[PDB]
């Protein structure tokens, strides 16, 4: 289908001794492929994936260059923002920052992001257009002025339309069989009895990529969010992920509910139902 | 592959 | 300023039968701040090798982590994850449920 790359840069104060520590990590989709920890012995990008590795030391030394400069960045960033904001310096704060790109199924650009965050919360983002900022407050409306000055958005668009599409196929191309796959869900059902004439009935979605899937209740033929149980897709650690979907019903009424299922994998929406 | 350009300081 | 406490899901990679080898996962989301403590204990003892994933963020910006370790289910066995956060009083004691 569509699929898209994003990069995830952490660095967090640490006031009462050190300097900062900076985490990077780089997804194709739901894939992770490249990490950076600024804590870990080696200080070089590392591949997280297989067929990532194929590239030569120099994709890898550009890589680990341009990882470190960020680094400064950010470095920098934590304690402009303390000057913003008239923080003491015996907190510890935490810059998030966010980038990547999205491609149809044509494998052409689609669209672009670029986001910043301090202390848990939307900074500065760029909007999805011929670009402009969005700014959270006045003291990011001051990163504004100075990001307008510097050109920086037409260099992102730049990057986001350029190098980061093209190099987006050369990882599908090569990835094929991490990345173009779509497995199904393995679905089933669970029966608890809870109570003394009230029941759980657990329906079960395990092993799917990607990670995108629906899973709804129907008592008789119609949706159900109230009453239900949905816990939050994780995943499984071999690369795929698990999910699912409870709801509390009376003893003796369990053949009248239905989980609802849609996925990628699923060329048609499943349905199961309390049989054994 | 990360950018060298875009991403400056706040 | 915002802080975020974690959800936590403990649960086996593989369904769970006596006696096969499995992971052990326990996997932390929606948490701000990053620091976070999370062990894996079995009988209520720490379990030393654990492994973690790399640090990433959800669309609201809140930090997610996975812990793992192999191993092999039995029925004496009890297993849980044993978590701290700069939002929780005491740590919070999940047990593992075969059926969850």
């Amino acid at each position: 289908g569509s699929h898209s790359m994003r990069y995830f840069f952490t660095s967090v104060s640490r006031p009462g001794r050190g300097e900062p520590r900076f985490i990077a990590v780089g997804y194709v989709d739901d894939t992770q492929f490249v990490r950076f920890d600024s804590d870990a012995a080696s200080q070089r990008m590392e591949p997280r994936a297989p067929w990532i590795e194929q590239e030569g030391p120099e994709y890898w030394d550009g890589e680990t260059r341009k990882v470190k400069a960020h680094s400064q960045t950010h470095r920098v960033d934590l304690g402009t923002l303390r000057g913003y904001y008239n923080q003491s310096e015996a907190g510890s704060h935490t810059v998030q920052r966010m980038y990547g790109c999205d491609v149809g199924s044509d494998w052409r650009f689609l669209r672009g992001y670029h986001q910043y965050a301090y202390d848990g919360k939307d900074y500065i983002a760029l909007k999805e257009d011929l670009r402009s900022w969005t700014a959270a407050d006045m003291a990011a409306q001051t990163t504004k002025h100075k990001w307008e000055a510097a050109h920086v958005a037409e260099q992102l668009r730049a990057y986001l339309e350029g190098t980061c599409v093209e190099w987006l196929r050369r990882y599908l191309e090569n990835g094929k069989e991490t990345l173009q796959r779509t497995d199904a869900p393995k679905t089933h059902m669970t029966h608890h009895a809870v109570s003394d004439h009230e029941a759980t009935l657990r329906c079960w979605a395990l092993s799917f990529y990607p990670a995108e899937i629906t899973l709804t209740w129907q008592r008789d033929g119609e949706d159900q969010t109230q009453d239900t149980e949905l816990v939050e897709t994780r995943p499984a650690g071999d690369g795929t992920f698990q999910k699912w979907a409870a709801v509390v019903v009376p003893s003796g009424q369990e053949q009248r509910y239905t989980c609802h299922v849609q996925h990628e994998g699923l060329p048609k929406p499943l349905t199961l139902r309390w049989e054994p | 592959i990360t950018s060298g350009i875009g991403v400056l300081p706040v | 300023m915002i802080q975020r406490t974690p959800k936590i899901q403990v649960y086996s990679r593989h369904p769970a039968e006596n006696g096969k080898s499995n992971f052990l996962n326990c996997y932390v989301s929606g948490f701000h701040p990053s620091d976070i403590e999370v062990d894996l204990l079995k009988n209520g003892e720490r379990i030393e090798k654990v492994e973690h994933s790399d640090l990433s963020f959800s669309k609201d910006w809140s930090f997610y982590l996975l812990y793992y370790t192999e191993f092999t289910p039995t029925e004496k066995d009890e297993y849980a994850c044993r978590v701290n956060h700069v939002t929780l009083s005491q740590p919070k004691i999940v047990k593992w449920d075969r059926d969850m």
